[PDB]
């Protein structure tokens, strides 16, 4: 009946866009219904609030409830329900008779979609009459006015989709508000951080840039996260009384000591946030987009991949490039966005380099182990794919990685079932809805590039061909070096045996292979050697040249015909 | 009132099937 | 926090977060959440969706109603993230994944739990924790929990030894109706100190939850079984008995905890004869997959099982996968193979070698037509290593026979 | 009827703009944080200092700015005006335009001319070649010398997750389409649609093969509808579609000239 | 669940042979169920109609139970389902139950085969419990039921196949209603057009020969067609007397003249239905169901001598199946149509399946082989599946040699598994055509007496031929005829086929538009359009 006198729009930042919207279609119609009296014009549109989960939608819809001023009708969807099948019907009475009662009025039914879902699946008769009864009362509004003290029925939900189609219908307007940019995450740094000591350190634009994919709650995270970083030195300080105090591990002990005391409360001094600590505060904190279905970073580097320049260059100006300096690039016209299929003979670092970019862009990754997105179902093997790209959206930047994609779009022969072209389709139709500047940078990885479709390799889709194939004599100098070097014979013996003509069509794998029989040659010869001089935990397995010479005899190439995988 | 607990119908699923080649 | 009444469940939620409000400072622990906060996407029913929708504004009128200083801390526990509601998930800002203990861990835990009891002195808590992959803190328990009871072994026969002698059907059965006569009748029992034996004893008569659904009982044949193959056996010791038994030694050199072998061969030479010999005689998990038995007739229930597989041979490494007759799990990738067995294929290429890391799964194939494999399978990461098992030698019969 | 009733409420809303514009400065002259966030704070100020919003009416130019932000439900689907797209905007494939004047462009201007010397309409083109060389871009051109209407449904864009709904979306795309007539529907990447007619295709696929050969023998001379197809593999498209009479004819377009990259450049 | 008198015996027609065992299976054991007391034997019979979808199978139970006046409950099959999983179960228990407390009573289970169907692929719990309520439903009817009075069951379904055999076996009359004959379609249309005024010129068996794999319903919306054209010069009066009395668009005026009057009404003149009527609804009406071909003798010209030997074979054995079957002339299962390609034999199966009135069917070739071992058989049994179900129809096979190859030593396992299932159906109102330039390459089993053993040639026209079909084609799309002449008579058509004939008459259409384009830039088919088109027009 009132409005609530305590969150201001101050409080609530980066909704720039949908504060300019919620203008001219939520307060006027509330507030200057005189001018719309005087145009003649009634205002049937039903406001409805859809995004994200967390990107401020109650606090939103209650600060400007609280700034309007008219009458306000707060109505939570589950406090509907009292305990009679016809008692819901009752509440729902009440709220559109009010607002029509005391109009010009204002009706929030947040969480709608918890009475207002599908009634085709509404089996249960009191369910299927409050969407009914909602339905309805809306239309009352249109009748029972004067056209001038207009009442708006203002609904917030995460799920649009969930709503009836009988009501989503009534819900004219519909407002985006999105997940912020940029721009806006740096508002929300700012507004979010304003009762707070903070330090001169604090670039909120540079902490924006690194908080990809996060909406305003968790932003909220983060600031809460670095403020027990602030209190971390104040605890440190009560921990040592408590030693002091006293003459099982060390965090254990903790607990046991702050829980003796437990009374002896000793003063916190105010501190403030400093820059490292917020830089702290990010990396703890996990973005509600993030949740779920996100890979963790792989740990392979760029010291990790050896040679390669060519592939290198490719994935360091197409997808590494655009992320680290996404203004640099659009200069020349490089959207920031990809779509890459690799592919080559296996063993040669497809799936390798793709692990490197994931790790080396710093960006969001998403991993899919090939027909990992197949259900059994029905309709919720085509939904899996749609949710793939519904988040790899919402945390842009963020790379797809497909990895032996040929068994997620096989060629559309007459042997393909109508279950997996149902897939393909879908996932042909998303990759077509990756915008240029979106963010979301697919990669794909097949070492049998003739089974996979012809028509996934267009652009738009997955148009990027790059080829990683066997290395040179030359090339597998570098990778033998490589490989040798993240394990632990210098470099200069290592030369010698990646030139070796045995060597021939050794691949990636095949080399490190290679270095793995030298390994178990040096345990053989370890064996024997410590069977000699002792008949004491002494011994010293060092791989030898000589433990190479014997494992370039007994390690053969693992790809058969190179020039097999050279046709498409 | 009292709200009580009713089963339902059940969901629909997807099978493989194998074919032969004449050829 | 379910009531018979058509509101009476969502108001009883809604009572919980308004008396901690009340009560700040307040810790609420909602046991089990996944139980009530499903996704009500899912979970097509307007009360448990009601519920859902409930928990998040009471979530949020903490945050909102409690007063400065005095603040309310919501715990949730739960063993299946994944069944949340993401807009339950989200508003908690913290989420702590306790993963399965380390050897380090395990130690810190059986001294935890070998607090209270009489121990001896010749107990080697880090030798124990070593001898014991893939447990968890409730399994160490159940550890502890066989080790007392085999304490008790010498106070059960003494005890049974008084009622079998004060009074002249298999002898189990005897036990059982003497002991039934034997109500209210109480006899001391002498607590002993658990020796270190029992532990090991213990350890083996407990099988960890891991260890309870999908893996195959250890092979009964050793290498006093296996004739001739002295150089299979050689390739076998050094690149998966050797690692297992020796994980230390074999990372100082670099080789890293997992190895893949292909034994191939003309029929009936003994491949799966080694194959269960390194089974039994490397004293690790045991997983045998025999053919193409993985294969579900349902859409994705086939490359499930294998991702399932490697869900469990990963949390109880070190483990072998033996792929007996593997040809028929991955043939080679031809436009006539149709996708449901091109899909197992391309599922087993990335869990052998992909983004993921199985580091601890040591894969053994057998197959009389290595030739007939895919060769991505093939090639160092997957089955890195083929093994010809032959026919036996002239020399060979002699120690075969 | 339901679009410009969004445009009449689209235009409303743009007629108040001018009454809170002179809100808002009032608001400002009287106080000597984003622009939007200001003007919260400053209507929130006044409140109850209700000042008369001066009744002002729609102008023209107004409605045309509400036209261009009022997107229409039939562009939703596809469904699509005469394109802006001349054959000034077609470099060379001055072969095709030929082929296409006699029989698609003639026909539509002239559906009595054409069957006096027994030509009966509706022959069938099917545009193929590769990606990128003007293949949606000619039959744009083709739709606004035409001045019909202009369709442009993909093939994959039109699959819906049930059964038998992809079939029963071709006879409703030709159905308006029939209401709008001359219309040409562009069917664009064509082979994911029709790939072929064999007795490995189970009835869900062929249930939209069959439908679409019902519609394109239904196509043309009583409706004057010419649908159009495009595919790059002219060897991956059904053989049901090939024949004479539905989608006989076929045009090539591709092979771009030196100047005609220049304007793409 | 009283019954309505509302449909008579006398609006159900072509059921002849179907209302004789109703009446001594349903009539007889529900309303002289005294003579079944004084035995002292219930008849329980469960009578089961099946047949393809719109023969008349909801028609006929509601027409037999307004007649004989006991109890009717008329029961739909989706209905029975509830919300919950027990109340399925509850709806049929409240049925069968019911008509045993009003004995005698009629049950109609219209659409069984929807809750009745096979419980074995019914793993679901539901599906295969239903199946077991029905069946104990209908003991207890046998059981429980008073020796004087019996209670029918009735179902109804057009797909008899998909029923539970456990409950396929409770119905014990089985009613196959296909689809009518020429003779039973006249007395259904006779049947309809019963309360109708109507003119001397209806012939009613002309109708039914000019409506082939038609239905009961099919037919209902061809008399609904005629009405409407029938109503048309009644509306064109009505407007008239509107525009009379008063002196925005014409449709828009039209409902605004009758919105003015309404209470004021004027006569509507009883006009009647004339046969041209009749003949245009069927031809707006397409069946569900193929379609006879518009291809007369007008659009063959020449080949007289092949059309005796097709007008003797086929084409008289259709027309007066009654005059041939006099002298003993079996109608041969086809004809083997040979000669070189383009030559007019697709033409003539279709100006055969014409001026017979019956449906067509056209195999342009090898589209029937399928790379799969069963598929490929199966396409050929599918066409005489509905070939048998749109009796009278013609099937014809163009370019069959590449369908049924000699079956030699050298034919392997896929070509002999096709030869032989066309051998088979063969055997089993099918007229079967089949066409082939290589006759040395044809199976011999199939040129026998009974399958395909009368050979018609059809071959290459020399001079005088091509005159008659060039005059034919151009007749047929509207030059004159002296310049047909000068045309068909050019030493450039020496070798053209009836193809290539109209394939060059496309050509000079196409020249036409080129004429009128240029004379735009600056219509009547000239000999210079034929100039042009001898040159760019091959034989191939
Ligand atoms: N732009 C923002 N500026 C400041 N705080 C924000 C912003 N967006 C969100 N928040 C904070 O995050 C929380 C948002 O709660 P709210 O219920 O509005 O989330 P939501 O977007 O509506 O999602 P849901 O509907 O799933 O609850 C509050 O604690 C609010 O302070
Ligand atoms: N340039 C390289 N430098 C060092 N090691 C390399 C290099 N390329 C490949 N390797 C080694 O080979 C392995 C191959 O891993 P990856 O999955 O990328 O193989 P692939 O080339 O993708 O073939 P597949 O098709 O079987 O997946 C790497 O993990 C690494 O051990
Ligand atoms: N080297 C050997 N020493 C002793 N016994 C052997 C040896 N090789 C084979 N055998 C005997 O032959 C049996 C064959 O069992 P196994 O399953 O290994 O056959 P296989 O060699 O694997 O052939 P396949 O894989 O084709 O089944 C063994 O169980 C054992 O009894
Ligand atoms: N033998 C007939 N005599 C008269 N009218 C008939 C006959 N057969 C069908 N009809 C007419 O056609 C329609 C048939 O209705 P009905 O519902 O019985 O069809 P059906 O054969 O049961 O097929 P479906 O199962 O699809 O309903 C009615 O309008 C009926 O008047
Ligand atoms: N006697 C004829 N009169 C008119 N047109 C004919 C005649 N013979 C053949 N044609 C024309 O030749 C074309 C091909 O006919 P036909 O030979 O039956 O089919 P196909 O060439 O596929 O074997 C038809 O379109 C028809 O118009
Ligand atoms: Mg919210
Ligand atoms: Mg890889
Ligand atoms: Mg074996
Ligand atoms: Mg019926």
């Amino acid at each position: 009946r009132t409005p609530p006198t305590k969150v201001s729009i101050l409080d609530i930042a980066g909704v720039d866009d949908t504060l300019q919207r919620l203008l001219k279609e939520v307060w006027f119609p509330l507030r200057g219904g005189e001018a719309c009296e005087k145009m003649g014009y009634r205002y049937d549109n039903g406001v409805l609030l859809h995004g994200p989960s967390g990107c401020g939608k109650t606090t939103l819809a209650h600060a400007i409830a609280g700034s309007i001023g008219v009458a306000f009708i707060p109505v939570s969807a589950p406090s509907v329900i009292g305990g009679t099948s016809g008692e819901s019907e009752k509440n729902i009475r009440d709220v559109f008779d009010e607002a029509i009662r005391l109009a010009p009025c204002l009706i929030f039914l947040d969480q709608i979609d918890a009475i207002a879902g599908r009634r085709e699946s509404a089996n249960k008769g009191m369910e299927s009459r409050i969407v009914a009864e909602i339905m309805n009362g809306m239309d009352r509004i249109r009748q029972n006015t004067p056209l001038g003290k207009n009442v708006v029925v203002l609904a917030a939900t995460n799920r649009p989709e969930f709503l009836d189609p009988a009501i989503r219908r009534r819900f004219s307007v519909e407002i985006d508000m999105g997940m912020p940019s940029e721009r806006a995450r740096e508002q929300i740094l700012r507004s979010l951080t304003r009762d707070l000591s903070l330090a001169d350190d604090i670039n909120f634009k540079e902490l924006a840039k690194m908080t990809p994919g996060y909406v305003g709650s968790d932003l909220q995270y983060v600031v809460k996260a670095a403020v027990s970083e602030s209190f971390q030195a104040n605890i440190d300080s009560l921990l040592a009384q408590a030693r002091a105090k006293h003459p099982v591990s060390q965090p254990q002990r903790d607990w046991l000591l702050l829980e003796a005391h437990r009374d002896e409360e000793v003063s916190w001094p105010s501190t403030k946030i400093t820059m490292e600590q917020f830089r702290k505060a990010v990396s703890l904190v996990q973005p509600a987009s993030k949740r779920e279905g996100f890979s963790t970073i792989p740990d392979t580097t760029w010291s990790h991949v050896g040679a390669l320049e060519d592939v290198r260059k490719k994935l360091e100006m197409s997808i590494i490039g655009p992320i680290k300096n996404p203004e640099l690039f659009t200069r020349v016209g490089i959207k920031p966005a990809a779509g890459i299929l690799l592919w080559g003979p296996p063993g040669c670092g497809k799936t390798l380099v793709a692990k490197a970019v994931a790790n080396e862009s710093k960006a969001n990754f998403i991993s899919i182990k090939g027909p990992e997105l197949l259900n059994k179902y029905v309709g919720e093997s085509e939904r899996a794919v749609r949710q793939l790209f519904s988040r790899a959206k919402s945390s842009a930047p963020c790379i797809l990685f497909f990895d032996q994609m040929d068994a997620l779009v096989p060629r559309r022969d007459d042997s393909l079932s109508d279950a997996s072209a149902r897939v393909v389709n879908t996932l042909l139709t998303e990759l077509d809805g990756v915008g240029d500047r979106s963010g979301i940078y697919v990669i794909g990885a097949t070492n049998r590039p003739d089974m996979i479709d012809e028509a996934i390799r267009r652009p738009g889709r997955l148009g990027t061909s790059i080829y990683v194939g066997l290395p040179s004599a030359e090339d597998r100098v570098k990778i033998l070096k490589t490989l040798y070097r993240n394990t632990v014979t210098t470099d200069a013996d290592l030369e010698k045996v990646a030139l070796d003509l045995r060597c021939t069509g050794f691949s990636g794998a095949d080399l490190g292979n290679l270095m793995q029989a030298a390994a178990q040659a040096c345990l053989e010869r370890v064996y024997t050697q410590r069977q000699q001089k002792r008949k004491e935990e002494e011994i010293e397995p060092v791989i030898t040249m000589e433990d190479w010479e014997k494992a370039l005899n007994e390690v053969k190439p693992s790809v058969k015909d190179p020039e097999k995988y050279m046709h498409s | 009132v009292v709200v009580v607990v009713v089963v339902v119908v059940v969901v629909v699923v997807v099978v493989v099937v194998v074919v032969v080649v004449v050829v």
